[PDB]
C-alpha cells in the first residue's frame, strides 16, 4: 500500500483549446478512481479516463477538456485521487497568469 | 434622452488576441446578462473590446458598487474598475452664457 | 488491404509548483499527437539543440470516417535545467514531414 503521486500538467507559458493531464503512479492495487474539480465544483462532463496500464506498479492518466479563456482567468482546477480510503487534492494555476 | 443607461469598460493598447469576455459583477458577486457586437482589431495593432450590460435607473441612483473585470492573457492579475455615482452631492442650476467674438478677431476675414 | 491529415504537435509542461521529491526535484514532459494519419510517427526530444537519448519513454500508438490514432511520450527533466531557461523541442516526423514545437518558461 503506497500513496499515489498526484501531478497536474499545464499548457505552455507561450501559448498552446488544451487538455489537463493528471497522472497517478506507483500505486497499488490496480483499481483507482480519478476525478476533476473546477473552482470547488463537481465536474459532470468534459472529462475522460484512459484505461489503466502496467508500467509491480500501475499507471493511470485522465484527460479534462478546458478552454483557453477560462484557463488564464485564474480558475481553480483540482485533481482528486481516491485510493485505499485516502483522498488527495492538488491545486495548480498558470505561472504567467 | 435615449433610455440607454448602459455602462462599458474599454481596453486599449493590449495585444490583438481572441477569447476575451467582459463580465460585470455587482457588490454581491451576482452575474448579469451577457453582451454581443464584439469589435475587431485596429490597423495600429491594438485590440479593442467593449463589455455591455443593462442596469436599472433606480439601481444607479442607489449608489450600488459595480465592478468591471478584465480577462486578458498578458495581465496575470485581473484588474478591477469601480464605477458608481457619487452620492451626497448637491444639485445646482447651470448658467449658459454666450460670448460673441471680439472686434479684434474679425480683421483677417 | 480515405484521407491523410498532417499531425498536430502539443507539448505539456509542469507548473511552477509541479516539482517534488528529494533535491534536485524532477518532473516530466508530455508530447502528444492526435488526429494524425497514417499511424507511423517518430518522436524525439531536443534540449538546446542537443538530442536526448535517455530518460524518455514513449507509449505505444493506440486508436482514439477517417481512422485516427494517438501517441503519448514522457521525458524526465530536472528542475535545475528548467530554471536555466532551457528550451525543450518535440520532434515529430511523419511521411517525410518534420514539425517542431518550442516551449519555454518565459512568459
Amino acid at each position: 500500500e503506497m500513496n499515489p503521486n498526484v501531478n497536474v500538467f499545464v499548457p505552455p507559458r507561450d501559448g498552446f483549446k488544451s487538455k489537463l493531464i493528471c497522472e497517478a503512479t506507483n500505486f497499488t492495487p490496480k483499481p483507482i478512481t480519478v476525478s476533476w474539480l473546477k473552482d470547488g465544483k463537481l465536474v459532470e462532463s468534459g472529462f475522460t479516463t484512459d484505461p489503466v496500464t502496467i508500467e509491480q506498479t500501475y499507471k493511470v492518466i485522465s484527460t479534462l477538456t478546458i478552454s483557453e479563456i477560462d484557463w488564464l482567468n485564474l480558475n481553480v482546477y483540482t485533481c482528486r485521487v481516491d485510493h485505499r480510503g485516502l483522498t488527495f487534492l492538488k491545486n495548480v494555476s498558470s505561472t504567467c497568469a | 434622452l435615449t433610455k440607454s443607461t448602459k455602462l462599458t469598460c474599454l481596453v486599449t493598447d493590449l495585444t490583438t488576441y481572441d477569447s476575451v469576455t467582459i463580465s460585470w459583477t455587482r457588490q454581491n458577486g451576482e452575474a448579469v446578462k451577457t453582451h454581443t457586437n464584439i469589435s475587431e482589431s485596429h490597423p495600429n495593432a491594438t485590440f479593442s473590446a467593449v463589455g455591455e450590460a443593462s442596469i436599472c435607473e433606480d439601481d444607479w441612483n442607489s449608489g450600488e458598487r459595480f465592478t468591471c473585470t478584465v480577462t486578458h492573457t498578458d495581465l496575470p492579475s485581473p484588474l478591477k474598475q469601480t464605477i458608481s455615482r457619487p452620492k451626497g452631492v448637491a444639485l445646482h442650476r447651470p448658467d449658459v452664457y454666450l460670448l460673441p467674438p471680439a472686434r479684434e478677431q474679425l480683421n483677417l476675414r
